[PDB]
């Protein structure tokens, strides 16, 4: 039930994730990077058990690199999104990966995909996995404008994360936000 | 020659020439001698030293508490057969809780060697085993052949120069049943001495009550006289 | 002569299975073993031409237990002989597992001839250079399987060296008219007459399955007939 | 055993798999197949192996569609060609199922060449005695034409030939092939090269024209008998 | 890989399966001839029972076997191959009865044996089973008699009259030159034994031939006891 | 271990086992196929081993499905195995797709199986060439499937004993405009040309696909009716 | 279900009811619960109908397999049938709730083996199984004699299975009799009109 | 013949003898056991100066206590030493102790002769590598010799490779049971230098000691190899 | 499955199949891998029909972001080696999260070739591979040459394929112990040019800088370096 929130802009994607890793009632770390950079172009925020998320992220990143090396071409964001969807569809039926993801990738066009452990793939302008969607979707609906600037995008993502902090009972102690744009995945701070 | 292709090929004379080649590989091993008294059984052999400063390659092996085998031929195949025999002893001491009879071990190793000679892509074990056991069956000596058969003996010699040992055993065959453990060991060492081309001779001795034990080098000095 | 003699599954242009014929040659090389059905039971006698005087007296069996009612005389390649003996024991055990009853020599012979035939029918196998005479008084059956896998019930079977003369001599006696204890001297005389002088030391490994044995296989006791000869 | 084994997955004293060299020779005994890349597509042409007054030219024999963006001409054993075309179609559709994207041409060529190579390195089976001219389009590398071998070796070619008189066709292409050609120009080039190397009946020839358009996408059309006849009569 | 066309079951340069023809000659090596005649009212199969040595129990020297109660099989060939084929036809029959729930027809059993002989003639690691099989019986669905021959090649056919063994050519010639739509089971048996006796060129006794005469009354397979065989032989010695 | 391929390329790129299977076809009994405008025909000279053979029990012309039919030339047992496989493929196609397997799909499945047996180890190629008739959208279709697994499409062809002479006869006496009756007459005349002695309706099996697009084996009465004319 | 196989001096009488029950509904009112495994070997079936029919067909397969390599097809066939019934029940004890009484005639004479749902096979002179057999246990004990002939045992088995039919809801319909002697097996059906007793025996 | 597991009419596994020949075609290696330790001196064949000598290491540390030097096919020897390393770590895992030198030697030997052909899916040919396994077990250095046949023998001194026979002949009158580790290193390097076709140098030789005092199999550095080659009489 | 032990020893002790795989390598295009303190450079000569084919089919491959790979020999056996090497690099990342050591991946490729020399029914890879790259765990650029025999050796500058002996002589002559990155480029380029009579239109040169990925030299910089070397 970890809070990962994606926000797609005209030429960027702000992908944020709960940075607090936990063991039972203990917050083991306050800066755990739950967003997985499968490629230099794609950051996969993952909500789920830390072990399942780590193993799935490593598998997907290894497969993306293997596709890049086997064939001298990098996966697209639609191709990678559907590869993740195929992986999750295989898993659910046999040996399920219990991870709900937001795949944010920039391959010349911004892309944000709502993915879940079952394998529902949907390109979204904004979304979230965990209970944070119940808190952030409305704010996006209330404040997202087409053609949103990157600064307005950071403001809107900050608003969504602040809503997670304020209204979600299990408030993440912090978030790690990453900007996925033509320059790649860069970790940022929203203040 | 032209039918010496596989262990699966019969020559027009009914002979498996690859089986005969493996049997010769056994006949090229160092002299191995086995004896059997009414109370004890003995296997002895001049261990092979490939180099001057190399030790003598072990030749006597303890399969179970009252079972041992002396290999003659490819020592690697001998070790594989020793592994198989120890597995058989461990599955007979698991299924039944008692020690297997050396006759049953001879049956199993003969079956394995025959299956090696009956299916293509397999070679006969290039090693012949002088197995001595003691138990409810009494002391028993079996010379297992690569072909997939074991011959029960009161005494036997295999490997190189084994005709002299066989002659000695034939001369003293009727003495062996009443020969004590010490006398059977002495007969073994004096059948090997006729094959001499001691620190090379290793001898495993077993008895109905005495568990199989391996004596090598100076330990056998007391049995020379 | 031609190249049709290397592959067991290969047929000669005359329809001959040369590898099977060489397995039969291996059988013919071995010292004769025979079986006779008698009033009181069936007697299996195997001639053991002891290559070395050091061989254990009464050891190196050629007659084997297959079941508490079935014995197996063996001729030919002794590795193949005991392989078929153990495969017959396994076939009897599997038959008991599948059907509960104890196997009969006719269908035991059929099941083991199945392996005999598979040896020269599918590649990657060597034909069994052994003839196995399964005897059972409780089944009144004496079925001999040949290296090809051909198995026949016999009134008096025999295979090995001098097998033709041994069968001709077995033909001279109506074995069912007599019991096993009086059959033993006759069979012993037959084998001694055919025993080759070159083999000085030898033995007659006799077994019988009779009422005196309650139908169980049993080596003919030494007191009844000392198997060992010089 | 192995007395009657041909060592299909075994090297020769020269270092070349003699079964792959014999498969290549079999291809050289097969009907000529020519591929030519033009601006936004690739034209494949081939000579039917079955060409008689009675043979009914119902469907393409040497030409096969692998996907909406990939077509293949083949020289060599048409049966092995059908088997590998089925495998290539299954692989392209597997890649479409996995990635919701049309399989890149180089990756399908690498898949068929991995199959053909595996037959030359493992299992002691007969190699696929076929050479594919795999024309196709992918976003990554535009329109491509690959020449595969029974060894499992492939190479992109602007224009190439395989089969009987493949060297003559290659020389004719080298003398005549231009870059950034049009569909009509490349098709006429293929007609000229076939006519010189190869008789010459239109129904004996097969044509397929991969063409990438920004609007429709990558479209593969294997020219029908009427289209082939109309195209050849124009020379 | 050249040279396997004569030692393995692969086609030769002339397109022949030499191993199949050699399995035919191995069938000829059985030293025994079978003749089967089918009539609207019965099917009689007589196969000479040549026991080479009288030490052998003759009841075990059989070329006629019970595949099912309704389907018999007169198998001429190598005795080992004959036993393999009896066990493989019985396995076919049992598998068919377990799946389809009814006893295997002679036609389907012949098809399955032909399929096995085709796997033998194609799989180079399997010897062509040298058994010419005469399957026969009364098919219930048609309530009519079936008589099929499956050669070692697997070439299976339905026959009004068929023959196997050493005199297969001569027996088939005599059968076709004298085949009739017999009106009695005993006329079918007489023709069967007469053709077999004539082609074998030796007088027969019940000891010297196994005869199974499946009639509409006795549809179930059974080798005729020596009484009925001798009666048929006397009927054949009448004329 | 016999997993090695016995069909291998020779020094010159000639699959000797394929040529051997083709020779087996060439000595496997003449079978003709003729594609008419409104149908297709496949006949064969099914001369039995003896007059005692029952024809129905080993019919060479067989049904693959309601719309597709097959005749062969070559090893009869190989044809029976391929026929069982093709019928099983057709019923599988019906199970998965509710319709009989298309004619070219049946041909491609037979070709795939034969190629498989020409490539996998421990086996020989099927020694039969199959003439498969059936209707596609554009009309009737006749298809030759060789042991190699290569499948021609023919308007007419013979591929059995004396098939070169019969194919020359078809080249000389075939026209597209022939009807199904004309195609049957052409097939029977081709069989007569390549058969020694008088041809009989008993000795040939004919299977036709007609306007109904359903494959039907002509009964001996119908074959005799055609022969008399 | 009422199964009652009696090994007589001159044959085997296998009596059964004909009522297949799905709860209180009778899907089949004329059930052949005694399956002809072989012409002289029959299997009276109780417990799950599907499991018992699979058992019958599998035992037909196993007995034909017994005949693959032998010619004495009528030898030990009933004992082998009981053994295979028992090995299938113990092998599939988790999935097969089947009890079978296999009775008939073979080379060994008349035989009746009761393999229980647990997979316990016992050669029985008098064997009964099924829910209805409980109601007639005392009746059998009072009216069964070892010396009964096949006709006497047939009458007694009809009476006992009729009593079980009357007192058991799971047992009903007609009394399927099978009389197996050396000559063969004769099937009979005792319809409710021809049954010796009626529901009127209840309360006198 | 024509199959790997075939016996010559002389009773020899032909592939085994040919693998022995392959070992005789490999680089020389002398193993000298002395009560202080077992010393390997190995000819590193350098086809060029560009060849990184440390990467053609014919000496492999199977474990802390046991090491191995190869002769013959370097790749088959790599497989053998990989198996030996897995066996040594498995033994430490299963019995909380260093694997015996004889034990790991026997394990790799059992692996050696497990080659086969003709059976459905194993290695297809014998290892063309002979190993000189040596290490410290129970405060004692043990030196073993494995050859492709799968037979292993404990050795006080042994030689494997091209100069194996000549090296053994030189060791005949040069090897004694009470030598110091200094003397053992000197003898190993002298025998190697004698049985190689190039002047001995620290870069073309690989020296390693299973040292009892340290109880560990270490591989000597260039400095130690120079420290030994300097002392040699030539 | 098929197990015909393609690779067997000969009486003289040679694996003739390995000799034939080496011959296949020696008929492949020349590859020259050289290293500097901080950069590795690979130069493969290319034989092609410049007017009729795309020169984008490269012998140099990237097993990982730190492992560069070139080959000489059969392009299909090399493709299989490169595919397995890329899979192994990603599997090493999966199992360890650390970039696979250049020695580790070179050992893996050599072990693939070795297994093909050891696995029955498997044809030895007719490819010699130059596995180059950088290890952060060692701070050393590495260039290993894996052979068809399955033996891998690190080199300061190694060449494979046709003309490998001439290029080896050139490398030995013109190698400096402490070359700069551009000096390594010049050595590799000149060594390849020693056997090639064509410039940038033929040669293909890639390189990997310290802590960098594989970059293919342009057709402008390559030609400039070629002219500078001359
Ligand atoms: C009897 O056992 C019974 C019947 O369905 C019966 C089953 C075996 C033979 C076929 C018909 N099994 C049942 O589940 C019910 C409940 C008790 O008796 C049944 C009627």
């Amino acid at each position: 039930m970890l809070s990962i929130v994606g926000l797609q802009g005209p030429d960027w994607v702000l992908i944020a994730a709960d940075s607090s890793v936990s063991s039972s009632i203990i917050c083991m770390s306050e800066n755990y990077d739950r967003i997985a950079q499968l490629d230099d172009r794609h950051a996969l925020a993952m909500s789920g058990e830390t072990g399942d998320c780590l193993q799935l992220s490593e598998y997907l990143q290894g497969n993306v690199a293997l596709y890049k090396f086997r064939n001298g071409v990098e996966l697209s964001s639609d191709a990678l999104a559907h590869f993740i969807r195929h992986t999750m569809a295989k898993a659910v039926r046999k040996s399920p990966y219990e991870v709900n993801m937001l795949l944010s990738g920039y391959d010349g066009k911004p892309h944000l995909y709502f993915m879940d452990y079952l394998g529902t793939l949907q390109s979204i302008p904004y979304g979230a996995q965990g209970y944070c969607q119940y808190f952030v979707m409305s704010v996006f609906d209330k404040h997202y404008k087409e053609g949103l600037t990157l600064e307005d995008g950071k403001e809107l993502m900050k608003l969504a994360l602040n809503q997670i902090k304020q209204r979600f009972t299990v408030a993440p102690h912090g978030f790690i936000v990453k900007l996925v744009d033509k320059n790649g995945i860069t970790k940022i701070d929203l203040e | 020659s032209k039918y010496d292709e596989n262990a699966t090929t019969f020559s027009p004379e009914g002979r498996i020439l690859q089986v005969e080649n493996a049997m010769k590989a056994v006949q090229q091993g160092m002299p191995t001698v086995g004896l059997k008294s009414k109370t004890h059984a003995v296997i002895a052999g001049v261990m092979h030293s490939p180099s001057e400063f190399s030790s003598h390659q072990p030749k006597i092996f303890k399969i179970d508490q009252h079972i041992g085998v002396a290999i003659s031929g490819l020592t690697a195949d001998g070790r594989g057969l020793c592994k198989f025999l120890r597995n058989e002893c461990l599955h007979h001491t698991f299924c039944f809780g008692t020690e297997i009879r050396v006759a049953d071990l001879a049956d199993t190793v003969a079956l394995q060697s025959q299956k090696k000679t009956s299916k293509v892509g397999k070679r006969p074990y290039g090693v012949g085993l002088l197995m001595i056991g003691a138990g409810v069956d009494g002391p028993r000596l079996f010379e297992t052949c690569p072909s997939g058969q074991h011959w029960e003996y009161n005494a036997q010699a295999i490997g190189r120069r084994a005709q002299a040992a066989k002659t000695y055993l034939e001369t003293n065959l009727n003495e062996f049943p009443d020969c004590t453990r010490d006398q059977l060991i002495r007969h073994a060492l004096r059948a090997l001495n006729d094959c001499k081309s001691l620190e090379a001779i290793a001898l495993g001795v077993v008895g109905i009550d005495e568990p199989f034990t391996i004596l090598e080098g100076p330990e056998l000095q007391k049995y020379i006289d | 002569g031609s190249g049709y003699d290397f592959n067991p599954i290969t047929f000669s242009p005359d329809g001959r299975q040369f590898q099977v014929e060489y397995a039969t040659k291996a059988v013919e090389k071995d010292s004769l073993a025979l079986g006779v059905k008698c009033k009181d039971g069936i007697l299996l006698a195997a001639e053991k031409n002891l290559t070395s005087t050091l061989l254990t007296p009464g050891g190196n069996p050629r007659i084997f237990w297959i079941n508490d009612s079935i014995a197996c005389a063996t001729i030919g390649h002794r590795p193949d002989c005991y392989s078929i003996v153990e495969q017959s024991r396994n076939r009897a055990e599997t038959f008991t597992s599948n059907f509960g009853i104890k196997i009969t020599v006719p269908q035991l012979a059929s099941e083991v001839s199945q392996q005999f035939h598979l040896a020269h029918y599918y590649q990657a196998y060597r034909p069994f250079g052994c003839t196995v005479i399964f005897a059972s008084y409780k089944d009144d059956a004496l079925y001999a399987i040949e290296p090809s896998g051909a198995f026949y019930g016999y009134f008096a079977s025999c295979f090995g060296k001098n097998s033709n003369l041994a069968r001709a001599e077995l033909q001279k006696t109506e074995w069912k008219n007599i019991t096993v204890r009086e059959a033993v001297p006759e069979v012993a005389r037959i084998i001694k007459s055919l025993h080759e002088s070159q083999f000085k030391k030898w033995e007659i490994e006799m077994f019988w399955l009779c009422e005196e044995t309650n139908g169980r296989p049993q080596k003919v006791p030494e007191d009844v007939f000392q198997s060992r000869f010089v | 055993t192995y007395r009657y084994d041909a060592g299909t997955t075994t090297f020769s004293s020269d270092g070349r798999i003699l079964q792959v060299e014999y498969a290549i020779q079999s291809i050289n005994q097969a009907g000529t197949a020519i591929g030519v890349q033009f601006t936004n597509g690739v034209v494949l042409a081939a000579e039917k192996k079955n060409t008689g007054r009675l043979v009914d030219y119902l469907f393409p024999e040497k030409m096969a569609k692998i996907d909406g963006h990939i077509v293949t001409a083949v020289a060599g054993l048409t049966a092995d060609a059908n088997t590998l075309v089925d495998l290539m179609r299954t692989s392209a559709q597997k890649y479409l199922k996995t990635y919701d994207e049309q399989m890149p041409v180089e990756q399908l060529v690498r898949m068929v060449c991995d199959e053909k190579h595996s037959y030359t390195q493992y299992g002691g089976l007969r190699p696929y005695g076929v050479s594919f001219l795999i024309a196709g389009y992918d976003r990554h590398k535009g329109c491509q034409l690959y020449l595969t071998d029974p060894s499992g070796n492939f190479g992109g070619w602007k224009a190439t030939a395989i089969g009987e008189n493949n060297q003559t066709a290659q020389s004719i292409l080298k003398s005549q092939y231009k870059d950034n050609m049009t569909a009509t120009e490349a098709m006429d080039l293929t007609v000229k090269v076939l006519c010189k190397t190869l008789s010459l009946s239109a129904d004996k020839l097969e044509f397929a024209v991969l063409q990438f358009r920004e609007e429709y996408g990558p479209k593969v059309r294997i020219l029908t008998t009427s289209e082939v006849d109309t195209l050849m009569k124009r020379y | 890989s050249s040279g396997a066309d004569r030692y393995l079951t692969v086609f030769s340069a002339e397109g022949r399966l030499w191993q199949v023809e050699y399995s035919f000659k191995a069938v000829k090596q059985a030293e025994v001839t079978a003749v089967a005649v089918k009539s609207k009212n019965a099917v009689c199969v007589a196969v000479q029972k040549k026991v080479s040595d009288k030490l052998i129990d003759p009841s075990t020297v059989t070329h006629m076997y019970r595949i099912t109660d309704n389907v018999g099989a007169c198998l001429v060939g190598l005795p080992s191959d004959v036993n393999f084929i009896v066990m493989l036809l019985r396995s076919f029959a049992n598998n068919f009865e377990y799946k389809q729930g009814f006893s295997i027809p002679v036609s389907i059993l012949a098809q399955m044996l032909s399929e096995r002989h085709q796997l033998e003639s194609q799989l180079v690691y399997v010897r062509p089973s040298a058994v010419s099989a005469i399957l026969f019986g009364l098919d219930g669905p048609s309530d009519s008699f079936a008589l099929y021959k499956i050669e070692p090649s697997g070439y299976s056919n339905g026959f009004r009259a068929v023959a196997c063994g050493v005199k297969e050519i001569e027996a088939m010639s005599a059968l076709e030159k004298k085949m009739e739509d017999f009106e009695t089971p005993e006329a079918t048996a007489e023709f069967t034994l007469s053709t077999l006796q004539t082609v074998c060129g030796v007088d027969f006794e019940a000891q010297d031939v196994e005869v199974s005469l499946l009639t509409r009354d006795n549809s179930k397979f059974s080798k005729l006891p020596n009484d009925k065989v001798n009666e048929i032989l006397h009927a054949v010695a009448e004329k | 271990d016999s997993d090695f391929s016995l069909t291998t390329f020779s020094s010159g790129g000639k699959l000797n086992q394929i040529e051997s299977a083709l020779k087996a076809v060439s000595l496997g009994g003449q079978c003709v196929g003729v594609k008419a405008k409104n149908g297709a025909v496949i006949a064969c000279e099914s001369k039995p081993s003896s007059p005692l053979v029952e024809k129905v029990t080993n019919l060479k012309v067989q049904k693959i499905n309601d719309n597709v039919g097959i005749v062969y030339s070559g090893v009869n047992t190989d044809f029976h195995v391929i026929l069982k496989s093709l019928r099983k493929a057709s019923i599988k196609y019906s199970l998965r797709l509710g319709v009989e397997m298309p004619t070219r799909e049946v041909v491609k499945h037979a070709a795939h199986k034969m190629q498989y047996y020409t490539q996998i180890g421990g086996v020989r190629p099927f020694g039969v060439s199959l003439l498969i008739i059936g209707w596609e959208e554009l009309g009737p279709t006749l298809w030759q499937v060789d042991p190699s697994g290569t499948f021609w499409a023919w308007k007419a062809t013979a591929l059995g004993k004396r098939s070169d002479g019969s194919r020359t006869f078809l080249e000389r006496r075939y026209s597209e405009d022939q009807s199904v009756d004309d195609a049957i007459h052409t097939a029977i005349s081709t069989l007569k040309e390549g058969f020694d002695g008088q041809l009989t309706a008993e000795l040939i099996e004919i299977g036709v696909v007609d306007e109904t697009r359903k494959f039907r084996t002509l009964s001996t009465a119908e074959i005799r009716d055609f022969l008399t004319e | 279900t009422t199964l009652l196989a009696i090994q007589c001096t001159d044959g085997v009488v296998m009596a059964s009811d004909s009522r297949t029950s799905s709860g209180s509904f009778i899907p089949n009112r004329a059930t052949n619960k005694i399956t002809e495994i072989q012409p002289k070997i029959f299997a009276a079936r109780c417990g799950n109908a599907a499991d018992t029919q699979f058992l019958a067909r599998a035992v037909k397969n196993y007995l034909n397999a017994l005949n693959i390599t032998r010619e004495n097809t009528d030898d030990s066939t009933i004992l082998v049938a009981s053994n295979v019934i028992r090995s299938l029940i113990v092998r599939y004890r988790q999935y097969l709730s089947a009890g079978v009484i296999v009775g008939g005639w073979d080379s060994a004479g008349p035989q009746v083996y009761s393999i229980e749902v647990s997979g316990m096979a016992i050669k029985k002179k008098i064997a009964s199984n099924g829910s209805g057999s409980t109601y007639i246990q005392a009746y059998i004990d009072q009216n069964y004699r070892e010396d009964m002939t096949m006709e006497e045992a047939t009458k007694f088995a009809i009476a006992a299975v009729t009593g079980a039919i009357i007192r058991d809801g799971s047992s009903g319909g007609v009394v399927n009799i099978v009389q197996i002697n050396a000559d063969g097996a004769k099937r009979m059906t005792v319809r409710p009109a021809q049954q010796p007793f009626n529901y009127d025996i209840v309360k006198g | 013949d024509r199959n790997v597991n075939t016996f010559s009419p002389d009773g020899r596994l032909l592939q085994v003898e040919y693998a022995i020949e392959a070992v005789k075609l490999g680089s020389s290696a002398v193993a000298i056991l002395c009560p202080e330790g077992v010393i390997f001196a190995v000819e590193k064949r350098l086809s060029s100066q560009l060849l990184i000598a440390s990467s053609v290491e014919k000496v492999y540390a199977i474990d802390d206590h046991v090491g191995v030097v190869m002769a013959g096919l370097a790749a088959d020897g790599r497989t053998m030493v990989e198996h030996m390393r897995v066996e040594a770590q498995n033994h430490r895992f299963s019995f909380d102790e260093p694997i015996g030198i004889k034990a790991v030697t026997q394990s790799v030997c059992d692996l050696a002769l497990a080659f086969g052909e003709g059976r459905r899916k194993q290695m297809s040919r014998p290892f063309g590598t002979a190993l000189l396994v040596a290490g410290i077990e129970n405060g004692k250095c043990h030196l073993f010799h494995t050859d492709p046949s799968g037979t292993y023998t404990e050795c006080r001194a042994r030689a494997i490779g091209g100069g194996s026979e000549g090296a053994e002949a030189l060791l005949r009158d040069l090897y004694k049971d009470g030598m110091t580790l200094h003397e053992a290193e000197d003898l190993a390097l002298s025998t190697l230098r004698q049985v190689i076709q190039e002047k001995l140098n620290e870069n073309n030789v690989e020296v390693a000691c299973a040292r009892v005092s340290t109880g560990k199999f270490e591989i000597y550095t260039s400095e130690q190899r120079q420290e030994i080659v300097a002392r040699l009489p030539p | 499955d098929y197990t015909r032990s393609i690779t067997r020893f000969s009486p003289d002790g040679r694996l003739f199949q390995i000799d034939h795989a080496h011959a296949a390598v020696q008929r492949g295009t020349t590859v020259v891998a050289t290293r500097s303190k901080d950069m590795i450079v690979i130069a493969v000569e290319k034989t092609a029909v410049a007017k009729l084919q795309d020169p984008h089919f490269s012998k140099i491959c990237s097993l990982d972001k730190h492992v560069m790979c070139a080959f000489a020999g059969l392009h299909a056996d090399a493709r299989r080696l490169i595919q397995s090497g890329q899979r192994q690099c990603q599997s090493h990342r999966l199992t360890y999260e650390d970039p696979i050591s250049i020695e580790n991946i070179a050992r893996y490729i050599a072990t693939l070739q070795l297994k093909n020399t050891q696995s029955g029914g498997a044809r030895p890879y007719g490819v010699s591979t130059l596995i180059c790259g950088f290890d952060d765990m060692t701070s050393q650029p590495h260039i290993y040459e894996t052979l068809p025999s399955g033996t891998y050796a690190e080199w300061k500058a190694r060449t494979i394929g046709r003309h490998d002996q001439t290029v080896m002589e050139y490398l030995e002559k013109h190698y400096k112990d402490d070359m700069t990155d551009e000096e390594a480029q010049k050595l590799a380029i000149g060594a390849l040019l020693e056997v090639v009579e064509n410039g940038s239109k033929n040669l293909e040169v890639a390189y990997m800088k310290r802590g960098g990925t594989m970059e293919i030299m342009a057709e402008e910089v390559l030609d400039a370096l070629i002219e500078s070397t001359k």
